[PDB]
RNA sequence: UACCUGGUUGAUCCUGCCAGUAGCAUAUGCUUGUCUCAAAGAUUAAGCCAUGCAUGUCUAAGUACGCACGGCCGGUACAGUGAAACUGCGAAUGGCUCAUUAAAUCAGUUAUGGUUCCUUUGGUCGCUCGCCACUUGGAUAACUGUGGUAAUUCUAGAGCUAAUACAUGCCGACGGGCGCUGACCCCCUUCGCGGGGGGGAUGCGUGCAUUUAUCAGUGGUGACUCUAGAUAACCUCGGGCCGAUCGCACGCCCCCCGUGGCGGCGACGACCCAUUCGAACGUCUGCCCUAUCAACUUUCGAUGGUAGUCGCCGUGCCUACCAUGGUGACCACGGGUGACGGGGAAUCAGGGUUCGAUUCCGGAGAGGGAGCCUGAGAAACGGCUACCACAUCCAAGGAAG
RNA sequence: GCGGGGCCCGAAGCAUUUACUUUGAAAAAAUUAGAGUGUUCAAAGCAGGCCCGAGCCGCCUGGAUACCGCAGCUAGGAAUA
């Protein structure tokens, strides 16, 4: 029966405004869904219309957004890693909106080897063979060697955000809303808002 | 007051009811009500319970486990009907439907048969 | 309260149905529908109180459930519709063919229609969308929306639809010059010629009309509907032709008439 | 002298940051796009809503608040609060009874943008309506004129 | 009708009230032959209530395997008429009362570019490249037959049986087009060469709706982060749509071929779009008596700022972290009201005075507070759960208000 | 608005800002003010009126209008403050 109306607030002036009706039904209860890290559970409420809104009480993956190179994948979640409004979520490992996540490198590993056919997140080498030593040599032909070697103005990537790559998992953003829609999409940190929360995590 | 399954307490405790459990059948659509059930578990303090064979062992108890009453409804869904007979396939539903006889006394003797459903 | 109301007290229904105060507590409710409810005029009181055919609200009831009452070519069953403006009801077995305007006192009028003119209707756009996939849409007067419209049709323009076919005939662009009639405020029922559209930024435009005996009024955008190119009408108008006569003036052509 | 001060990344929503850097896009000069529209009924848009560096969501020129409805005017008597003065717009009421007036007034907090520098106490500011805000503040500051000014020593 | 008259004194002129006089509205007194309209448990007690009632509902068209009946028209699916029950839809209207409520309601005004909306209409409903479709699965009521209780619209067990209930799921359209890819083009500058193209072998993806990001800038508005287009991808198992439905007149092609193909009018549901009926929240201006009520509001949101959490959406509506603010003698704040607000009513020179519980619009509440279920719409009370208060039946185990 | 001319005037600045005044919108009925009409009269009601030679598919006509404060929105006026 918790509420969201404004007659319950002290008025702008400083007075007590006394209740001139009940509580109504339109400032449903509003509890907390938490979604949090794990499996993927997802339950549905109803609300005025017939209409359905998905909480997320559980879940495990994302479909977060890269941008400078415009590839989507979907992409499990590690870790959270830092929270805006509340420092105390992040010791609960809750996702909210727009919290920083860390997930994995291995969708945008392969699309970027299959893309550019450069290796990458390789510091060391000689362990190659399996599926790193064909991809980048693969028997081309003449003009599919030609748009690929065309391509060394639009492979780089800035020395702040290949750091990671090396080392497994990349720091992200959720621009979605759990417990809302039921999912966790958004973007990847980079550029000068990475310099950002990479000082807001240096400095906890 | 009527017993009902999965309390695991003997005796008596007041559930809140909803459509679709047991022992309550609503008045209005989205009722829940509050009514006393009684326990699963059984106890010297029942006046009646119920008892179901699951195994017919020695002989017949007369009046009991004889006397097989006619199961006067046959199947009326083109599924249940196909399935009962045996018929493969496209075996004309229409022809081996079930006819129900009526004798009333002051009536000529009829009989009844169903609509087709699916 | 709790929820929509669907009932109607007598003495809070439009008065332009001229309804009585005596015979019962209630009105009619028109039902949800393609007009509004205070613009509009249900299927009752048509035919119990402007043309007679019926005495109660069962004769009324008894002469629709046999299917014939057709509205814009459509049989409509139920006896609260709502009517509207610029439809043509069609009673299709004594063939009267009625047109819904309204006469120069503010309340729809009893106004007979040839029978091939009783083809169309007339519809005031009220906005003109591109729908999916890059197609038009238009959306009119009444509930009617128009796939593939001619995209010469801009904002709050007239278009001219047949029914038993349903796409636009001829548009009729509003500009000045043209020959409107006013369904709303306080000189709706007037006909006159267009002279000028004021406009405002973000507040209600209003425009002047001239009609074609001098006396020129203001209404604003909103209530405004063209039926004219120029100065000849598309559809046969009422008696009076939308000339709003003085008290005195509606006094001696009355009282010369009963000489 | 930077902007973020907050403790999440403050910027504009439609704008997108990145743009292929590399050995074109060199880090030595660089500017980002910035977003700004044109309210409607002729009110300007100033320098400091372009050329600024500024962010808010609040503001009519560069975040999503979208002024429609009524236009008034006041005075702003206090300019604290940051990011919202409170203005006072006084009137006047008439008594028929007594067939003369009583010199009334009632004061409403409006959002200063930071589009605007010499906002001091006791100017004009002429100010249109929107949604809600916050809990008090329902208007927006559209077009300061200063008074009281001009040349002080 | 812009009106007065009697009373302080032995008289006089005054100030001043008293009394007179005329309305209209509650009651009461005596009285009352006829007839037209007609208020009527509002004031004190929004006190308590026996009993009986005021919300229910079949079309040609969801489900008859009751003989309740039918001509049982005849050797089998159903001539229809149909009770009961399942399903659906109303029961959120109306009615009643005026207790609460003094910028709150309410009134004019103006918004939703910050949202939802059963229905009604009008749209959209082969756009998706993927061994039942000539039809798939499981139950259940009414019924039959046993019951249990002092007692309720209490219900149990087992046997049957249906769907527009509850689920599953396909053919066809479907031939492909596009985009991303991609073992030969050699005809170009093979002169050692660099080449310039169209092309196939190849595997992915492909509609609407939902979610995020990026690119461009058909139609719009005063004004968009609008509408539409483009690319990468998502699609929640308490899982988005993409018809396993029912009537009526039956007709057409019949070349495979006398069995298979085509069809008229409906009635239902179906995501989304607009419409209609709305609802909600906002803006402006307006309310009575009181200072023997002058400072208030902020630990416990008071005013703002960022980020969110849920909410149908805007916003301290909440939460965290920061800022120290906001209102006030132009009457805040507190108190009172025999305060529901208004359209209105009585009054009548002009200015005003006073009433407005009461049929119209709006709001609030069903003994008092509170919490929910179903549903498009209720924090519903002739719905439910609990406490408080009042009260009924009991066979004293419980039942119902 | 009939890249450089003519019977030509729109967009634009409102170059102090307001009060005031005038205009135009938009303002639910009922009630009041009143139009019409022998409810037999009247209070009321919104109806009714006219020849039948029967064609009389029945004819004509009403169900006005004024008043909605202040506050907003428009245009015009600039003394007065």
């Amino acid at each position: 029966g918790i509420s969201r109306d404004n007659w319950h607030k002290r008025r702008k002036t400083g007075g007590k405004r006394k209740p001139y009706h009940k509580k109504r039904k339109y400032e449903l209860g509003r509890p907390a869904a938490n979604t949090k890290i794990g499996p993927r559970r997802i339950h549905t409420v109803r609300v005025r219309g017939g209409n359905k809104k998905y909480r997320a009480l559980r879940l495990d993956v994302g479909n977060f957004s890269w941008g400078s190179e415009c590839c989507t994948r979907k992409t499990r979640i590690i870790d959270v890693v830092y929270n805006a409004s509340n420092n105390e979520l992040v010791r609960t490992k809750t996702l909210v909106k727009n919290c920083i996540v860390l997930i994995d490198s291995t969708p945008y590993r392969q699309w970027y080897e299959s893309h550019y056919a450069l290796p990458l997140g390789r510091k060391k080498g000689a362990k190659l063979t399996p599926e790193e030593e064909e991809i980048l040599n693969k028997k081309r032909s003449k003009k599919i060697q030609k748009k690929y070697d065309e391509r060394k103005k639009n492979a780089k990537i800035s020395s702040l955000l290949e750091e990671q790559f090396q080392q497994g998992k990349l720091l992200a953003c959720i621009a979605s809303r759990p417990g809302q829609c039921g999912r966790a999409d958004g973007y990847v940190l980079e550029g000068k808002e990475l310099e950002f929360y990479l000082r807001k995590i240096k400095a906890r | 007051f009527p017993m009902k399954q999965g309390v695991l307490t003997h005796g008596r405790v007041r559930l809140l009811l909803s459509k679709g459990h047991s022992c309550y059948r609503p008045r209005r659509t989205g009722e829940r009500k509050r009514k006393s059930v009684r326990g699963c578990i059984v106890d010297a303090n029942l006046s009646v319970l119920n008892l179901v064979i699951v195994k017919k062992g020695e002989k017949d108890i007369p009046g009991l486990t004889d006397t097989t009453v006619p199961r006067r409804l046959g199947p009326k869904r083109a599924s249940r009907i196909r399935k009962l007979f045996n018929l493969s396939k496209e075996d004309d539903v229409r022809q081996y439907v079930v006819r129900k006889p009526l004798n009333k006394e002051g009536k000529k003797p009829r009989t009844k048969a169903p609509k087709i459903q699916r | 309260a709790r929820g929509p109301k669907k009932h109607l007290k007598r003495v809070a229904a439009p008065k332009h149905w001229m309804l009585d105060k005596l015979t019962g507590v209630f009105a009619p409710r028109p039902s949800t529908g393609p007009h509004k409810l205070r613009e509009c005029l249900p299927l009752i009181i048509f035919l119990r109180n402007r043309l007679k055919y019926a005495l109660t609200g069962d004769e009324v009831k008894k002469i629709c459930m046999q299917r014939f009452i057709k509205i814009d070519g459509k049989v409509r069953t139920d006896i609260t519709y709502p009517a509207g403006f610029m439809d043509v009801i069609s009673i299709d077995k004594t063939g009267e063919n009625f047109r819904l305007i309204y006469d120069t006192k503010g309340r729809f009028a009893v106004h007979r229609i040839t029978p091939e003119e009783a083809k169309y209707k007339l519809c005031k756009v009220r906005k003109i969308f591109v729908g999916t996939k890059g197609i038009p849409h238009l959306v009119t007067h009444d509930a009617r929306t128009i796939r593939y419209p001619d995209p010469l049709i801009k904002v709050n323009d007239t278009i001219q639809i047949d029914l038993e076919t349903g796409k636009i005939t001829d548009f009729i662009k509003f500009d000045t010059g043209n020959l409107c009639m006013v369904t709303g405020g306080a000189n709706l029922g007037r006909i006159g010629v267009i002279t000028n559209r004021e406009r405002h930024p973000g507040s209600f435009d209003v425009v002047h009309v001239k009609d074609a005996n001098g006396n020129s009024f203001a209404t604003r955008l909103s209530n405004i509907f063209v039926i004219g190119k120029g100065n000849k009408p598309w559809i046969s108008l009422p008696r009076g032709k939308g000339i709003r006569l003085t008290i005195a003036e509606e006094r001696d052509k009355r009282l010369a008439a009963k000489q | 002298a930077d902007i973020q001060t907050e403790r999440a990344y403050q910027k504009q929503p439609t704008i997108f940051q990145n743009k292929k850097r590399v050995l074109l896009g060199e880090t030595g000069k660089e500017k980002l796009p910035r977003y700004y529209k044109n309210i409607g009924l002729g009110f300007k848009t100033p320098k400091e809503a372009i050329e600024g560096t500024y962010i808010d969501k609040k503001c009519p020129f560069t975040g999503n608040v979208s002024i429609r409805g009524r236009i008034l005017s006041g005075v702003v008597t206090k300019m604290k609060m940051q990011r919202t003065i409170v203005i006072r717009r006084d009137y006047l009421h008439y008594i028929r009874k007594y067939n003369r007036f009583e010199k009334r007034h009632k004061n409403m907090s409006v959002h200063l943008s930071p589009c605007f520098r010499d906002v001091q106490i006791g100017d004009i500011v002429t100010v249109g309506e929107c949604r809600p805000l916050s809990k008090t503040v329902r208007f927006n500051v559209l077009k300061v004129t200063k008074a009281a000014g001009t040349k002080k020593q």
